[PDB]
């Protein structure tokens, strides 16, 4: 109902055009102002689309389709050091949000080596609470088939490596190794969209599935009538207060001193302890919200 | 040897070809340590200078996070007959998000006279200890003269409540550091934190 | 010739003849509305089934060419008994699939439609619904079709005796709602037309708001200045304040007065079933007649308030006796009690307060003591609009002036620090102004807003004691004067315009 894209404009008059937003029922995701231009992330009703591209190109700004900007990724580099962090990590990461999306870097701890690799229980945990994980592997066959076990999450999975092909039980993008430069080149810049096309697929069937017994609220609604409701969700000091998942929502606020408040918030006539599964988060000792279909 | 979990900025870069930074944004790399500040997200202090000292203290096992400034570029408004070309400030989010780390890491250019400044208006509202990572040969006290807390040479009267703890000189703007200054700066920064 | 009206038919083939009952102001819009259509269209990307063990809900995903396949194959696989559920997961048909079966074998998902051709024989081609994550299993191009989720036990449950039988679709239904416009009365209606002429509004919100409401509709008629397809708004109080929240859902047929912003006091009409607001104040609903409003987008929609805008500022005493009386509400007098007293203030002002109190305090005021006065409003619009903002004489019939300063033959009363924004310099004086002449000090000079008059003419300066192109006339006091001079300096003198 609420397809959500990215308006890029300038400052002047936004006001007026976040008013027009307000007045049709759309929310704004994300917003930053650079210097004088603004790049809002909005959701607004499906039968108001071509009306709010009237709007658009009234202020002489853009809207551009993002296709994954209601789902947060958990990109699993396997390490944070100079060889997989600065390149291909932060390119795959900067592709994923230019397409709407909200990643996390997850630099494993015993990720590197070749039989001396091994994934714990608690980041195991963690690449689960996201909605899909994307692997950033090295470039040697015989390397990524002596890892497949790092790779066990029932989470839709997309891996990339050097070889253009490999024989993984699992999707594969290939011409994506470890490199030390940033991905500029024409090769590069394809395989990366590759990746973009598969994860893109991935998260339409997951759509699929969520459709066929849809939640009892959105999470985009549910976010905003948390942020109306509770009135600590503007002290939040991290990148996104709330991140809007697939089939759930995100809230940086400590757990044990926040659960209460959050449970016991009123949505239409429902207890938020009753339609959704608030739980603590293995991120930070954040609060998790996982939204219950309409069957229950 | 533990997991590293970053929380990567809510924005994209810099265009198709250009920065993966974007100006005025944060990146919290929850258990906080260290905080590395860049002045601007272009190539002058982007990857060069300062995701190489975040490799740096990520290697070293101290989780890091990195701000990108809104207005990092230019010399405050306190400036001697004000400011020039642009000009320099820090946000009241920018400060709270940098207070809530153990520890600061700031990078800075050539011209002393507007490295003190900058030092001095950053200072004001950030109250951790920091270490300057410059490329002139700037001493600890030209900035207890114009009354910034110092670890070897405090002023008088001290107008800045933050404590230049560290100053490290060498480190070139949009140059790969040596792992000469990242050794340094990683024993600095072991020695002031723990 | 039998045709449904409202609720209670009629026949008049001319609008005329059945519009004549339905209250109506005229000027406004018609909506007719036809019937509906109720069109069918189903595309089934997700595929139903009536199976002898329940049924189950198959999704196409992989285009490939087994959904090329399935597309009107599927039909042909209706009634097909379930051939195996081994390893291979469960299967069904097996009917003629001339899908090039490439024995390159592909990886499967647990429970996705796949069509494999078993065998690699065309006609035993299998629907193998996958039930486990089969990898390179099957031959064929790529069997894969489409995901299973809904009804997943049931296939898992499917035994080989029972068969898909009814292989049901999505059976996807849509509707449409024939529409169309006007404002003509001399037409001829065929048979079992539908009129509907207004729309009724129910008011109950925070009393200043809903006052602003009322205020638009007091003559019964919302114009429409914007429109989209989740709201209609008016823009006649566009730059009046209010300062109340009432943040509740903007569901069907809602009335709410933008409260902040480049818009405020903007009455919205919602159409659609919107999330609550900070920036919105619901005033009150639209009860029945909402398709008037659905079906307009432009133009007079004639409104009727069930609670009746219980401010008599304009009226004699008796009236707002008899007035008052007839709703049951407790009077009592304050100033002049004359019968055709002119009210000037009452206590409380708001309807709902009136309503909720059940007891009304009017205020009147001695003939000679209301200034009359005539406003510019073609000469200085701008100041004109900003005159009746700070007097109040947008919403009511009587406006207040306060004095501010005094000093002989100056009077010079308070400004609004709030609309007194865009006061270029409008209508400047070229010759020596005349005496009794009201003027708003422009923008140019230091007390921009405050209002004035004096009682002589000079050619220097103007009423408020600044240059001729520091101050825009705006209006003049046409009958009643000698108050001027005998008025202290806070107390508040009532003007009426007299146009």
């Amino acid at each position: 109902m609420y397809q959500i894209i990215r308006y890029e404009g300038g400052v002047y008059k936004n006001n007026i055009l976040k008013e027009w937003i307000e007045d049709v029922g759309g929310f704004i995701i994300q917003e930053h102002v650079m210097q004088l231009d603004v790049y809002m992330t909005i959701a607004i009703p499906q039968n108001e689309i071509e009306n709010f591209k009237e709007e658009a190109k009234k202020y002489k700004g853009k809207i551009v389709e993002t296709p994954l900007a209601g789902i947060e990724i958990a990109i699993v580099s396997p390490s944070l050091s100079r060889h997989h962090l600065p390149h291909i990590a932060c390119d795959v990461s900067e592709y994923v949000r230019k397409f709407g999306a909200k990643p996390n870097m997850i630099g494993l701890a015993h990720g590197a080596g070749k039989n001396i690799s091994e994934i714990r229980e608690k980041e195991k945990r963690l690449i689960q609470e996201h909605d899909i994980a994307i692997y950033v592997m090295g470039n040697f066959e015989s390397c990524i088939l002596d890892k497949t076990h790092l790779f066990k999450v029932d989470i839709p999975l997309v891996v990339t490596g050097g070889p253009e092909t490999l024989d993984i039980p699992y999707t594969y993008v290939g011409n994506l190794g470890r490199r030390a430069q940033r991905l500029r080149k024409g090769e590069e810049i394809r395989a990366l969209r590759q990746m973009i096309d598969e994860v893109t697929k991935k998260i339409n069937d997951k759509r699929m599935e969520l459709s066929y017994d849809p939640p009892i609220i959105p999470p985009v609604v549910l976010k905003d009538e948390i942020e109306k409701r509770i009135d600590e969700v503007r002290g939040i000091l991290a990148p996104m207060p709330i991140v809007t998942q697939l089939d759930g929502l995100r809230i940086k606020m400590d757990y044990d001193r926040n659960h209460e408040e959050i449970e016991n918030v009123k949505i239409g006539k429902y207890l938020l302890k009753d339609i959704a599964y608030v739980t603590r988060s293995e991120m930070k000792n954040y609060i998790l919200i996982k939204l219950k279909s309409t069957s229950e | 040897r533990k997991e590293q979990i970053v929380d990567c900025r809510a924005v994209m870069g810099l265009g198709e070809g250009g920065g993966l930074a974007q100006r005025g944004t944060f990146a919290e790399g929850l258990r906080n340590d260290v905080v590395v500040v860049a002045m601007s997200p272009g190539r002058r202090h982007i990857t060069k200078p300062v995701c190489e000292i975040t490799y740096g203290i990520r290697e070293a096992g101290i989780q890091t996070s990195v701000l990108v400034l809104d207005a990092g570029g230019g010399i405050p408004s306190d400036a001697p007959q004000g400011s020039l070309g642009s000009t320099f400030g820090l946000k009241p989010e920018e400060a709270k998000q940098v207070n809530r780390h153990k520890l600061c890491v700031i990078h800075f250019g050539n011209v002393k006279s507007h490295i003190i400044y900058k030092a001095r208006l950053f200072l004001k509202y950030v109250d951790i200890p920091t270490i300057i990572v410059c490329q002139t040969p700037v001493d600890m006290e030209d900035f207890a003269a114009i009354g910034i807390k110092t670890k070897n040479v405090m002023p008088l009267e001290s107008k800045t409540e933050g404590k230049i703890v560290e100053i490290i000189t060498g480190v070139i703007r949009g140059e790969s550091a040596p792992q000469k200054k990242i050794d340094e700066i990683i024993e600095s920064i072991k020695k002031h934190l723990g | 010739m039998n045709v449904l009206v409202n609720n209670n038919p009629k026949s008049g083939k001319t609008l005329e003849d059945v519009i004549k009952d339905e209250y109506y102001i005229p000027g406004s819009n018609i909506v007719i509305i036809k019937g509906t259509a109720t069109v069918i269209k189903e595309e089934t990307k997700k595929y139903l089934i009536k199976t002898t063990k329940g049924s189950f809900v198959v999704g196409i995903t992989e285009e490939n060419e087994t959904v090329d396949f399935w597309n009107k194959n599927y039909k042909s696989f209706e009634d097909k008994s379930l051939i195996w559920k081994s390893i291979s997961d469960v299967s069904f048909g097996s009917i003629e699939i001339p899908l090039p079966v490439s024995s390159v074998k592909q990886n499967f998902k647990k429970w996705d439609v796949v069509l494999s051709v078993s065998g690699l024989d065309t006609s035993e081609g299998n629907l193998i619904f996958v039930q486990r994550d089969v990898l390179e299993l099957y031959g064929l191009e790529n069997p894969k079709i489409g995901i299973l989720i809904g009804g997943k036990r049931v296939l898992k449950t499917l035994t080989a005796d029972d068969r898909i039988i009814s292989i049901e679709q999505m059976r996807e239904s849509k509707e449409n709602i024939d529409y169309e416009i006007t404002t003509n009365l001399n037409k001829e209606i065929q048979d079992t037309w539908k009129i509907y002429t207004y729309c009724k509004a129910e008011f109950d919100g925070p009393p200043q708001s809903t006052e602003h409401a009322l205020a638009i509709l007091e003559n019964g008629t919302l114009e429409i200045s914007e429109n989209t397809n989740t709201y209609v708004a008016d823009c006649r109080l566009q730059t009046l304040f209010i300062d109340e929240e009432n943040p509740e859902d903007r569901d069907r047929g809602t009335i709410t007065v933008r409260n902040i912003g480049n818009g405020v006091g903007k009455v919205y009409i919602y159409q659609e079933s919107r999330a609550s607001s900070l920036s919105h104040t619901v005033v009150g609903k639209v009860t029945d007649g909402i398709e008037i409003v659905d079906f307009s987008n432009s133009g007079h929609i004639t409104v009727k308030t069930n609670p009746e805008r219980l401010s008599v500022i304009g009226k004699t005493q008796k009236d707002a006796k008899i007035l008052f009386e007839k709703h049951g509400i407790t009077l009592k007098m304050e100033g002049n009690i004359d019968e055709d007293a002119i009210i000037v203030e009452q206590v409380p002002e708001y309807t709902m307060d009136i309503l909720k109190s059940k007891e009304v305090t009017t205020k009147g005021i001695e003939p000679e003591k209301l200034l009359y006065v005539e406003i510019y409003d073609k000469d200085a619009p701008t100041t004109s609009w900003y005159f009746r903002k700070v007097t109040g004489l947008t919403t009511k019939r009587i406006g207040t002036l306060k004095i501010y300063f005094k000093h002989d033959d100056i009077s010079m009363f308070e400004r609004d620090w709030d609309y007194s924004k865009g006061l270029l310099p409008e209508n400047t004086p070229e010759k020596s102004i005349d005496s009794g002449i009201i003027a708003v000090t422009n923008m140019v000079k230091k007390y921009k807003g405050y209002i004035g008059v004096r009682t002589s003419s000079n050619d220097k300066y103007g009423p408020t004691g600044e240059t001729f192109e520091g101050t825009n006339i705006v209006g003049k006091v046409v009958k009643n004067s000698e108050i001027l001079k005998s008025v202290k300096q806070g107390e508040n003198i009532y003007i009426l315009e007299v146009n």
